[PDB]
């Protein structure tokens, strides 16, 4: 089966460097085409670079010509994108993707990796309860940078009724968002509800027992 | 055999080389095609035209080296069936590049760009086939 | 370079409807066009290649057509799980380009939100700031007005909204509005209320609390 696993993303200062990585399984980089395509948060898809090792053929978007380099270690069946001189315009989810060869449609994408280019600094989040037929409860996850956090409920045991909201950029420069779930009223007091916030950019893990 | 007489003797004097010089022409015409930047639709048609023509020719030459020799005796020597198959593939690619587009979605083929490069390479391998 | 001009940039149709999305290429790219669907915060998946070949395993409701330099994705019996953004690409000339996208929303039947309000916790107030959250749950259409009132004083400038993306099963939205105050101002007053206006409510609903 075809899988593409990107890693290497994250927070980086302008002028700085990162090296993305894409691990291939189910086909061979050495005879295929690997592409990196990116998507600035809230916008479209911009193609960035490609490699077809079989032809010693790589190619680049102009926005990236000179600063980024794509390459493959055909023996680790892995592709890389070296990104230097990052600017803020380079902030995006960076997707690795494949096609049979260079004139064939891209037919599979990884889930991508988030590159955030900014001078500003990792802050983990404060977490507050939104304490409570059907009843509503939740967590306010507050004052954090950069995106993103990872809320679950009861260590992902609770999913039905759950809504986690798009983070919102406060004018301070930090994000907050809420996660809410609706549950039967009868279960407050007997059943326990915990929200597992998680901010990998800070090694922050917080769990709030919310209750009446 | 009733016609195999008049044909197989026409395919000599001087079709022996004209056909070959016409292959050199083809490759040359292609190199010029690929080297001229930014040529207009009209210039492009013009060079596409010359490519197709020269391909139609090679196609007829091969419905004669088969009508004249006969299906089975050409076809016995599969070495010549390569050079014949080659002609047919390139004719198909060219017909589509130069004229039958934009019906190609209908083929459902993908890899169009490499098909093309293939067919360009094949034109060269044709001389390579020639000892 | 090659532009893929794609329209509409968004549309809204009912389940069972046949939608059409168009992409014009700035010059012939033959049949090297592909359509992708991308659900929110996910990798695009491929639907169609070479303009009109259905990619293996994709539901056949999705089809593609070529006319010269005009490409058409047709979704011919729109299902509620088809909420997504659809991108055409050409991959004939380089660089590879995508259209700006069509954002497809599923039209369903009106549904009024359920409204909850939540005071700030002790935790947060013990840090100098008070966030009050008004929740609108599972409603359609997306237009909704939330106004905050503090002691009937109509509150401007100090709240922020976020909407979820449209559910893929029941086609609804949820929304939060957060009023944010200094501990000081939150103490100055008593009645915290959000009024919610929406087509499924025959008149605006308020949830409030005191303290
Ligand atoms: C299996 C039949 C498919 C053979 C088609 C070969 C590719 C045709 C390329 C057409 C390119 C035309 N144009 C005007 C964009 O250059
Ligand atoms: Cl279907
Ligand atoms: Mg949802």
């Amino acid at each position: 089966e075809v899988q593409l696993v990107e890693s290497g993303g994250g927070l980086v200062q302008p002028g700085g460097s990162l090296r993305l990585s894409c691990a291939a399984s189910g086909f061979n980089v050495s005879s295929s085409s690997i592409h990196w395509v990116r998507q600035a948060p809230g916008k479209g898809l911009e193609w960035v670079a490609s490699i077809s090792s079989y032809y010693g053929y790589t190619s680049y978007a102009d926005s990236v010509k000179g600063r980024f380099t794509i390459s493959a270690d055909t023996s680790k069946n892995t592709a890389y994108l070296q990104m230097n001189s990052l600017r803020a315009e380079d902030t995006a989810v960076y997707y690795c993707a494949r096609s049979y060869s260079w004139s064939y449609a891209i037919d599979y994408w990884g889930q991508g990796t988030l590159v955030t280019v900014s001078s500003a600094s990792t802050k983990g989040p404060s977490v507050f309860p939104l304490a409570p037929g059907t009843a509503a409860l939740g967590c306010l996850v507050k004052d954090y940078f950069p995106e993103p956090v990872t809320v679950s409920w009861n260590s992902g045991a609770l999913t039905s009724g759950v809504h986690t909201f798009p983070a919102v950029l406060q004018s301070s420069g930090l994000y907050s968002l809420s996660s809410v779930v609706t549950v039967p009223s009868s279960s407050l007091g007997t059943q326990t509800y915990i929200c597992n916030v998680n901010h990998k950019p800070s090694n922050t893990k917080v769990d709030k027992k919310v209750e009446p | 055999r009733v016609q195999f007489r008049v044909r197989a003797v026409i395919d000599h004097l001087g079709m022996r080389v004209f056909g070959v010089f016409l292959i050199f022409l083809d490759i040359i015409l292609m190199i010029i095609d690929l080297s001229l930047p930014g040529k207009s639709e009209s210039s492009q048609s013009f060079y596409d035209g010359m490519a197709l023509a020269l391909s139609c020719y090679f196609m007829l030459d091969l419905g004669l080296r088969i009508f004249a020799y006969g299906p089975k005796n050409f076809f016995t020597n599969p070495w010549e069936v390569a050079d014949g198959l080659i002609i047919v593939v390139t004719f198909v690619v060219t017909i589509f590049y130069t004229v039958l587009d934009e019906y190609v979605q209908e083929t459902g083929a993908d890899g169009l760009g490499e098909l093309v490069v293939l067919a360009r390479l094949l034109r060269v391998v044709r001389l390579a086939r020639i000892f | 370079d090659i532009q893929m001009t794609q329209s509409p940039s968004s549309l809204s149709a009912s389940v069972g409807d046949r939608v059409t999305i168009t992409c014009r290429a700035s010059q012939s790219v033959s049949s090297a066009v592909a359509w992708y669907q991308q659900k929110p915060g996910k990798a695009p998946k491929l639907l169609i290649y070479s303009a009109s070949s259905l990619y293996s395993g994709v539901p056949s409701r999705f089809s593609g057509s070529g006319s010269g330099t005009d490409f058409t994705l047709t979704i011919s019996s729109l299902q509620p799980e088809d909420f997504a953004t659809y991108y055409c690409q050409q991959y004939f000339y380089w660089p590879i380009t995508f259209g700006q996208g069509t954002k497809v929303e599923i039209k369903r039947t009106v549904a009024a939100p359920s409204v909850f309000i939540f005071p700030p916790s002790d935790e947060q107030l013990k840090s100098g700031t008070a966030s009050v959250v008004c929740l609108l749950n599972n409603f359609y259409p997306r237009e909704a007005k939330v106004q905050w009132k503090v002691d009937n004083a109509l509150q401007a400038g100090n709240s922020q909204e976020s909407v979820t993306e449209q559910d893929s099963k029941d086609s609804t939205y949820s929304l939060s509005s957060t009023l944010t105050l200094s501990k000081a101002d939150y103490e100055k007053h008593k009645v915290y209320a959000c009024e919610v206006t929406h087509q499924g409510l025959s008149s605006p609903v308020t949830k409030s609390f005191n303290r």
